[PDB]
């Protein structure tokens, strides 16, 4: 009845709407347009975004392009056909609006962890910088450096610059750095299987070594070029200290961003597990050897290419294998006490040892990592009948309600009704086997086995629609008191105009911080 | 029948905090003989064990025994409390399909 219980719109959005509607805060109309198409019919070409919407040819199109690409928030690829001519195609790029989605998320961990120099004028000073930053897309330092006053300290602003390198966090622009895993693979791929001057017709099998190996050594060189490169930050000519590079511009980066969250999300298993001074040594060996450590880099092969049923491990376990050499040999040698009593204690997290020296596998530490934060969120979601059922199921695997009744805890038709609420949203299936009948009909038996991504995606419809309405009441919130915002604005009177000035504040206070929270729960989700 | 399923909702209250703990069928091998009331055979070896298995009680830790960590802070991610709000909008965060 009257459909303000927004079933309407609950049906028919499920990622997708996620994207215009933050680009749509951000800029909303012919911006919110084209990334929607660029959405939902996938990979798309300069002229097709005229045919389909016909709104304003030519004008809005060439000016969204430039705009979408400042931020990059595009995907650009160009290339030719046989026939002739060339062609520039545009994907959705990466998870940009992400980090619009992120924002001041980002700035925080870059004020919080840039100390070591103590309660500064940093604090007004690089807020200044890291918003100008992200706001225009991309950043020159001479261009940038010229925005700062004169006759004043020109290095005060630049006694963090050099040490906005840092180690993470801003990093240089370069090339093609933008660019589809899928696509550069492929052009990457040229010269490998174009490479062989009509050799010998001996071992079909030696062509997949020769383009595979060297394209992995090919691949590595190009993936760590962003990774770690001294040259042009630690330049350090005459008659001043380090100075990074006046002419290469900089961006920011996935690096530790994505990085110091993770390790937030291990602290709170920590925490959870050990007392506080426990978590705080187990902090600071993560603090010097978050590097090197790839953690959120994991795949990085995975996207754009086959993996295989055969070679899937010979693929996965030269990953492991490369997962067990930089995390065994590069990483810290030998308040040591409070890391035996970190290591006696190991399940379910880490501490694994090798004689000499000590490290944190970055392998097998996932899956428990998985494991706690969904049935916390089981545990949450519903009471504590619903919690023990879960690994009920996980324990031993597909049984029937003989053993299961019996060994669970206590009662049949309570068991039933959660069972069924259990079984209500995915995550622990059914089975399909007959009784004597072959798919006949019912009195069959009946199993419950463990879902593999089942249980996991059920966490990515938390993704949109908790941030959606979220989100959207918030900007309805708006054009519903635009009347007097505006009027907000032109006084920057009267006892109730003030009071629904309070209001909307209030609701904004509060809806933000709901954006960040529930955020901070979908970004452990994302993977495995 | 009835008599049954009820009878697991008590003696295992209180126990929990005054246990390292050794052997791991020792501590039922001690459950099992306690209270006068007692407890009959190894049927109930495996049962206090795999049935509060889960969702802290106590740890899973080699050489067949149960460590303790987290439900010191239960019995005291937590500490969630003060929702809901009256009125007027927000979470739900369940159904709704998508």
């Amino acid at each position: 009845v009257m459909t303000i219980s927004s079933l309407e719109q609950r049906t028919l959005n499920p990622d997708l709407f996620l994207y215009k509607e933050l680009v749509k805060a951000h800029l909303g109309e012919r911006a919110a347009s084209v990334i929607g198409m660029l959405v939902a019919l996938g990979r798309l070409s300069v002229r097709e975004l005229v045919e389909k919407i016909d709104g304003m040819d030519v004008d809005s199109v060439k000016t969204t392009l430039v705009s979408l690409t400042q931020l990059r928030c595009v995907k650009y690829l160009q290339e030719t056909a046989i026939s002739g001519k060339k062609t520039t195609y545009y994907y959705y790029n990466e998870e940009g609006i992400h980090i619009l989605l992120y924002s001041g998320l980002i700035i925080d961990e870059i004020i919080t962890q840039m100390r070591v120099n103590d309660e500064e004028e940093h604090k007004q000073l690089v807020a200044e910088i890291v918003q100008n930053v992200i706001s225009l897309g991309s950043l020159t330092v001479e261009d940038y450096l010229s925005s700062v006053t004169s006759d004043s300290m020109k290095y005060t602003i630049s006694s963090l610059f050099v040490q906005l390198c840092e180690m993470g966090y801003l990093i240089q622009i370069s090339k093609l750095h933008y660019t589809p895993i899928e696509d550069l693979w492929q052009f990457l791929y040229e010269k490998h299987y174009k490479n062989i001057p009509r050799n010998s017709p001996l071992s079909d099998l030696k062509k997949r070594s020769q383009a595979k190996m060297n394209a992995k050594t090919d691949f590595a060189k190009i993936i760590n070029k962003p990774n770690e490169l001294s040259q042009i930050l630690t330049v350090d000519p005459k008659t001043s200290l380090r100075i990074v590079k006046p002419t290469v511009s900089l961006t920011i980066n996935l690096d530790r961003f994505m990085k110091g969250r993770r390790s937030k999300q291990l602290i709170n298993l920590a925490k959870t597990r050990v007392g506080s001074v426990t978590a705080q040594v187990y902090k600071i060996a993560l603090r010097l050897t978050e590097q090197k450590s790839p953690k959120i880099r994991d795949p990085l092969t995975q996207t754009g290419l086959l993996q295989d049923l055969e070679e899937a491990k010979s693929f996965q376990d030269e990953a492991e294998l490369v997962e067990e050499k930089t995390p065994g040999l590069t990483f810290n040698a030998i308040i040591n006490s409070h890391l035996k009593i970190l290591a006696s204690s190991n399940f379910p997290f880490l501490n694994e040892t090798k004689p000499g020296v000590y490290y944190v596998p970055y392998s097998k530490l996932m899956p428990v990592l998985k494991s706690s934060v969904y049935e916390y969120v089981i545990a949450s979601t519903l009471g504590p009948s619903a919690m023990r059922l879960s690994r009920c199921i996980r324990d031993n695997k597909l049984v029937s309600e003989k053993i299961i009744n019996s060994t669970a805890l206590m009662k049949e038709k309570d068991i039933r009704s959660t069972l069924a609420s259990l079984i209500r949203y995915n995550s622990v299936e059914i089975q399909e086997v007959p009784r004597t009948a072959d798919r006949s009909a019912s009195r069959a038996v009946f199993l419950f086995r463990c879902k593999e991504t089942h249980s996991y995606n059920f966490m990515r419809q938390n993704l949109e629609w908790n941030m959606a309405n979220l989100l959207f009441k918030k900007e309805k919130l708006k054009q519903e008191n635009s009347t007097l915002l505006k009027k907000a604005n032109r006084d920057d009177l009267l006892p109730s105009e003030l009071n629904q000035l309070k209001m909307v504040n209030e609701r904004e206070l509060n809806v933000f911080a709901r954006l960040s929270r529930l955020l901070s729960l979908w970004e452990v989700f994302q993977m495995a | 029948d009835i008599e049954f399923i009820n009878s697991l909702l008590t003696i295992v209250w209180r126990f929990i905090s005054e246990n390292y703990s050794t052997t791991q069928e020792i501590l039922e091998f001690i459950t099992a003989a306690q209270v006068a009331n007692v407890e009959l055979t190894p049927s109930n070896i495996r049962s206090l064990c795999e049935v509060l298995v889960y969702d802290d009680k106590l740890e899973k830790v080699t050489h067949d025994c149960y460590r303790v960590t987290l439900e010191s802070i239960l019995q005291m991610f937590n500490y969630f409390k003060m929702f809901p709000a009256s009125k007027h909008d927000k979470e739900v965060v369940y159904f709704d399909e998508w």
